[PDB]
């Protein structure tokens, strides 16, 4: 198993401000990582898919970077929308693990 | 094993980036940024296998043709010091043409930013087998000419670095550029058209012919001809869309026509050592 | 526009059998690999396993092997998900999510509540 630790587990920002969400791997998971949002009861939704590279349709305030081990998720100019819960995925190898996720709460 | 496992996908799900030939539908290598599992792709079928394995077993066979000719006995050259440069400089624009490609055809799905490195490169080694490939050609035609054949040695030069420099423009991937790109390097290639005139106005229309000279460059200019108008025109899979996914697409026929043509063109240049090597290194006309 | 549409809410008996449902649509169903997560209350995502409707080829989370069945009907593009011998523990929205080459996923269902309650 590859354990994907998240952190923070919860964070408050006000809008307008950056954020940074980093994400540990316990082996080397060669870039094969992805970001989601989750907004209450409603389906994951992919943001950053091969650790950099953005999803089609989402905003480029969110930005994917990383390698080896250590991965991070920076949103700026946080928008009201941006609320949810966040979480890393790791796809390099079986069992695809997630991170325990990271609540983002907008005020 | 389990790690970096990954499935052929159809080409209108590619990015913008990987989007190449819209004729080749299904069959193509996700992005993938991990050159573990770009090289371990090689040993998969996907579009490019092909074109990897054509100019990986190519680069080999080069590597393997530049050894031995470097290890044939003295006694076969006139000048064997020179004579060994002029066929390393071919052998040595061959290899480094057929490694670039391979390399790039294999590392092509990792980044946006990764293919676009290796793409210049991939352009570039193909000047440096056209300009490699003149260097013995004009020293056995132009043999007791030198300050004729020191001249084109400096105008294919010129060009070849004008192409060198061209193809390090980001216009110049995009498929739209595909018919500029076979029409910059076919014309390189034909330039040759040059020093062939000035060898045959100036040692005539019958030692031309009777050498083999002039055949030998028509079978030349038709693989150039030929596997410019298979790349710009992407046939056949441009007939049967979806047919010719995986075999037989214009990229790796083209890829095949570049081991083929590197291959008859060392033959052309070594029965130039080998005739001049016969009549000796003097100037009796 | 893909889409992904999941079985309504289940509530079983513990020990019972659930059988989820997965209808995709937009898409060659084959082209693509089918994964399915588990979501426990207020808790973090959990890959079940991978299906290729393809091969037919499936596989599963070790810690899910002897739980959950992947099956398919190709000709009406539909993924199945069976959990056998449910336990409290199974109380999970479950969802089926597509791949695109490699197991990222763009495209999810909307989800599957099965409750496992004994009243
Ligand atoms: C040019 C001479 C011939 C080339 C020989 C073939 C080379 C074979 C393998 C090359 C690269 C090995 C894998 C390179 C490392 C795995 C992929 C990667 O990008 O990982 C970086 C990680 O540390 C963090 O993500
Ligand atoms: C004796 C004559 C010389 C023979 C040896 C030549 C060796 C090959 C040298 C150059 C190859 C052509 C240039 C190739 C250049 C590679 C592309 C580049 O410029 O990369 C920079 C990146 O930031 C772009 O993303
Ligand atoms: C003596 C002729 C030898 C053969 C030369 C063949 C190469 C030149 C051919 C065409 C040059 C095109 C210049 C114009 C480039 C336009 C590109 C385009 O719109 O492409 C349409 C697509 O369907 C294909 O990409
Ligand atoms: C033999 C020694 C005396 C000769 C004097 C100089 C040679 C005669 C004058 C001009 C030669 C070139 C004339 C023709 C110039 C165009 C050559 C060419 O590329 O032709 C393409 C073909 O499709 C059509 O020919
Ligand atoms: C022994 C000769 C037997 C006959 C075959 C050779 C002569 C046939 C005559 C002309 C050849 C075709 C001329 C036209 C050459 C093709 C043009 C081309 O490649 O355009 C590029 C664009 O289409 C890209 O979108
Ligand atoms: C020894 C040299 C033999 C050369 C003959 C090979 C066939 C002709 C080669 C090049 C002419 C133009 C066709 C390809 C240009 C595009 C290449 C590319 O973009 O990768
Ligand atoms: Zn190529």
């Amino acid at each position: 198993d590859i354990q994907m630790t998240q952190s923070p587990a919860s964070l408050s920002a006000s809008v307008g401000e950056t954020v940074t969400i980093t994400c540990r791997a316990s082996g080397n998971i060669h870039n094969f990582l992805a970001w989601y949002q989750q907004k209450q009861g409603k389906s994951p939704q992919v943001l950053v898919y091969n650790a950099k590279t953005l999803a089609d349709g989402v905003p480029s305030r969110f930005s994917g970077s990383g390698s080896g081990t250590q991965y991070s998720l920076k949103i700026n100019s946080l928008q009201p929308e941006d609320f949810g819960s966040y979480y890393c995925q790791q796809f390099w190898s079986t069992p695809y693990t997630f991170g325990g996720g990271t609540k983002l709460e907008i005020n | 094993e389990f790690e970096g496992r990954w499935r052929v996908i159809p080409h209108d799900v590619l990015p913008d980036w990987l989007k190449d030939n819209d004729f080749l539908l299904h069959g193509h290598r996700p992005p993938m940024p991990s050159f573990r599992a770009c090289f371990k792709s090689i040993f998969r079928i996907h579009t490019e296998t092909g074109n990897i394995w054509t100019h990986l077993l190519g680069c080999v066979f080069f590597l393997c043709l530049g050894i031995f000719y470097m290890f044939r006995p003295n006694i076969s050259f006139v000048a064997p010091l020179q004579e060994k440069v002029v066929f390393g400089l071919f052998f040595l624009g061959a290899i480094l043409c057929l490694s670039f490609s391979w390399l790039f055809h294999t590392v092509y799905c990792h980044s946006e930013g990764v293919s676009r490195l290796f793409s210049k490169l991939d352009y570039s080694g193909i000047a440096l087998l056209i300009m490699g490939s003149f260097v013995p050609w004009l020293y056995y035609s132009f043999y007791c000419n030198p300050q004729p054949c020191f001249i084109y040695l400096i105008v294919i030069c010129v060009l070849g670095i004008a192409a060198i420099i061209v193809s390090q423009w980001d216009m110049f991937a995009t498929p739209q550029y595909r018919g500029v790109r076979a029409g910059v390097f076919l014309g390189l290639g034909l330039s040759g058209i040059i020093p062939t005139l000035h060898y045959v106005i100036s040692e005539g229309f019958l030692k031309a012919a009777t050498i083999g000279q002039i055949g030998w460059l028509m079978l030349m200019a038709s693989l150039y001809i030929t596997g410019a108008a298979l790349y710009a025109a992407r046939i056949p899979e441009r007939f049967f869309p979806g047919k010719c996914d995986i075999w037989f697409h214009s990229h790796q026929l083209f890829h095949i026509f570049v081991v083929a043509g590197a291959f008859v063109h060392f033959h052309g240049v070594s029965n130039l050592q080998e005739f001049r090597f016969m009549i000796g290194g003097g100037c009796s006309e | 526009e893909v889409l992904l549409q999941q079985s309504g809410p289940e509530l079983v008996k513990p020990g019972a059998s659930v059988r989820i449902t997965c209808k995709a649509s937009g898409y060659t169903f084959t082209d693509f690999n089918m994964d399915w997560v588990k979501q426990s209350p207020g808790k973090s995502l959990e890959w079940i396993g991978d299906f290729n409707p393809n091969s037919g080829g499936s596989i599963y989370n070790q810690k899910f092997k002897d739980k959950a069945t992947f099956t398919v009907d190709k000709s009406s593009s539909t993924a199945y998900m069976e959990l056998r011998s449910l336990t409290f523990e199974d109380t999970a929205v479950y969802y089926c999510a597509r791949e695109t080459g490699t197991a990222w996923f763009a495209y999810w269902g909307q989800g599957t509540l099965v409750t496992v309650s004994a009243a």
